[PDB]
């Protein structure tokens, strides 16, 4: 006899889910809920009420384009006391005159999204389904069932309910404390963040899957990082570091994500201008924290101190920067080793979907095989740097400094290098760059000898001495060096990207240093620096080698004609040959030397000379005493000045 | 800014 149920309205209960939910803020007009915990909806009915004896009722929900329960973006339910751990369930937990009051739970495994929700009213006979309204499901880290679980609410307030907190800038030893707006909750933020995800290249590749995959914090990380700074136009933001920032807004100008976030959608979801490092971060931040994800923004600052070849090779995309900002994020890690739940690190600055997550811990033990993309990361807070001068650590650069954070629930800088770097020198510091970095050496070479005036060959000498192949880059370059420190232009320059080492191999790496490059520009020294800088851009490992080359003059020929008695009749042949390619102008000789002459003989030379033509010139000498006696002789030009040289006779 | 070195 009984007549099926006629539904009047549902009540959302939008009070008292956004206050045990913790998505007060976000409870305006619409049901958003967390994951893992039970929530409330009121039917109010028109007629007869609920009669457990009578009505079966059944709920439907479905997520995103294309559900299936088997993917987990799908589930039916009924109405019923047995209320089991971990599944969807709806159950009745009040019931008046015309209410009935049900309480629904997710798995703390359920997809994150947006969902519609049906109703099947079956009395008896018959049935009737039809949709109740929408929820949207975020991750939960109050629910210790859940991956992004947090167990002090002074943390979940801070990395995912405050709004606010501070961006560091500046420098190592001048930190600067920015204020920034996330506004994670703030109107429309919760919808474009839910649009920026259902554009994700993964969701065009497979939109079923996509949805599924939502479930796992570490998917959605991934992707709200590569989504912020996609080499794509979906992307959100627009990097430009060049104070030419006139067509958009400048970085610096920025306090908040949320008109970033806003500019993006009501501009067909088009690249904003512009941003830089720490703008990337706390968009990504302000996303991360709206879906429920326990973020925050960090900053590394590196510092580097004297044209030293590594400043040089710099001076003129995986660079040394003044600082670098990334985000951190909370979770649970199933898809890696046990003990790797906690921090994740996730670098939304320039799969394309880099960086991360990967452990914190993973970096400090270098253990650079755990995904995702743990190299890129250990590169950004670790260097070494090695000279070479004939081993010997240099300093000119470093990176891995006051790695910064916002403490939690209090306007102060938490210093966290200490979660990314053991203590320097340590047993664990070594054992770690062990597992990381798992006999490599250079010198500078010469082979042949250098003569002013002549082209010539050096060499980077590289030895591979280890069983491990390596792909480096080499820059190459001689400068002028003045006897008193000062460096001049370049005569010499030899740049390769890849350059290949293979196992227990050597490599003689050739640049040709040319008299028309040095000769003007060269000092009384006649010294030229050599350096090679050889990278290992993966682990950021460097060598640095140097050495200084003296450009000799040309020897001067000395002969003695005649006899070497202890009476007379002698003579001197003195000769030099011009080692130039160029007209040797105003050439003269003097000669002189107590106990073979008494009057120093300057003979002048009305004939310049050529290249490589000599030069010879006779003088004759009257000598006196018996014991060693040594000639003396000078050289002039006019571009080739003070060029000595001696004999011994007797 | 964020500076390159
Ligand atoms: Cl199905």
């Amino acid at each position: 006899m009984a007549e099926e149920l006629v539904l009047e309205r549902c009540d959302l209960e939008l009070e008292t889910n956004g206050r045990d939910h913790h998505t007060a803020d976000l409870c305006r007009e619409k049901l958003v809920v967390r994951r893992g915990q039970p929530f409330w909806l009121t039917l109010h009915f028109e007629g007869r009420n609920y009669e457990a004896s009578v009505d079966s009722l059944t709920f439907s929900v479905v997520t995103g384009p294309a559900p299936s329960q088997e993917a987990g973006t799908k589930a039916r339910f009924p109405l019923r006391d047995a209320v089991e751990e971990g599944d969807w369930t709806a159950t009745v937990v009040d019931q008046q005159d015309c209410t009935l009051s049900l309480q629904l739970t997710t798995p703390a495994n359920a997809p994150i999204g947006l969902y519609r929700l049906s109703l099947e009213a079956s009395t008896g006979y018959q049935g009737s389904s039809f949709v109740l309204g929408h929820f949207i499901l975020l991750f939960n880290a109050w629910c210790p069932a859940d991956a992004v679980y947090l167990d002090s609410e002074e943390e979940r307030q801070e990395y995912v309910l405050t709004q606010q907190g501070f961006i560091y800038q500046g420098s190592a030893k001048f930190i600067k404390n920015i204020p920034w707006n996330f506004g994670q909750f703030e109107d429309g933020i919760l919808d474009i963040c839910l649009i920026l995800l259902d554009v994700n290249p993964k969701f065009l590749k497979n939109a079923g899957r996509d949805c599924s995959r939502r479930s796992s914090p570490v998917y959605v990380g991934r992707v709200v990082s590569g989504m912020v700074n996609c080499n794509d136009d979906q992307g959100v933001l627009l990097g430009r570091w060049d104070n030419n920032y006139g067509d958009g807004v400048s970085p610096m100008s920025w306090i908040g994500s949320v008109d970033i976030l806003r500019r993006w959608k009501n501009h067909g979801c088009q690249r904003v201008k512009y941003g830089q490092c720490w703008v990337f971060a706390a968009v990504a931040c302000t996303v991360l924290r709206c879906l429920g994800i326990p973020t925050r923004v960090v900053t590394n600052y590196n510092s580097a101190h004297d044209s030293n070849l590594l400043i040089e090779y710099f001076r003129n995309s995986e660079m040394i920067w003044n600082f670098h900002c990334w985000v951190e994020s909370w979770m649970t890690r199933p898809d890696l080793q046990p003990g790797y739940e906690g921090w994740q690190a996730l670098d939304p600055t320039p799969g394309t979907y880099c960086c991360g997550p990967v452990p914190v811990r993973a970096i400090k033990e270098g253990d650079l095989s755990t995904k995702y993309d743990a190299p890129f990361v250990f590169a950004e807070v670790n260097a070494d740097v090695v000279d070479w001068i004939q081993k010997s650590i240099n300093r000119s650069l470093i990176v891995g400094l006051k790695i910064s954070t916002k403490s939690v629930g209090r306007d102060e800088r938490e210093d966290i290098t200490h979660t990314y770097k053991y203590p320097e020198g340590s047993s664990e510091e070594r054992e770690a760059f062990t597992r990381a970095n798992h006999g490599m050496a250079m010198r500078i070479r010469v082979g042949q000898s250098m003569n002013m005036g002549s082209d010539f060959d050096v060499f980077a000498h590289i030895t591979n001495n280890t069983a491990e192949e390596y792909v480096c880059r080499l820059l190459l370059c001689a400068r002028t060096v003045s006897y008193n420190g000062i460096l001049g232009p370049e005569c010499g320059t030899k740049y390769l990207l890849n350059l290949n080492l293979e196992p227990f191999s050597e490599k003689s790496v050739p640049l040709c240093i040319l008299y028309e490059k040095y000769r003007d520009c060269l000092t009384e020294s006649n010294l030229i620096k050599v350096r090679a800088l050889l990278v290992e851009p993966v682990i950021n490992s460097y060598l640095l080698a140097e050495r200084d080359l003296y450009l000799e003059n040309p020897e001067i020929k000395i002969r003695i004609l005649g006899e070497p008695k202890q009476k007379r009749k002698l003579v001197a042949e003195v000769s030099l040959q011009n080692p130039l390619p160029v007209a040797l102008e105003g050439c003269t000789f003097t000669v002189e030397g107590a106990g073979l002459t008494e009057e120093q003989k300057t003979v002048e030379i009305p004939d310049p000379v050529e290249a490589g033509e000599e030069v010879k010139v006779r003088m004759d000498l009257l000598p006196l005493h018996m014991g060693l006696h040594k000639l003396v002789v000078n050289f002039e030009s006019d571009k080739l000045k003070a060029v000595k040289g001696f004999r011994n006779v007797i | 800014p964020a500076l390159p070195f």
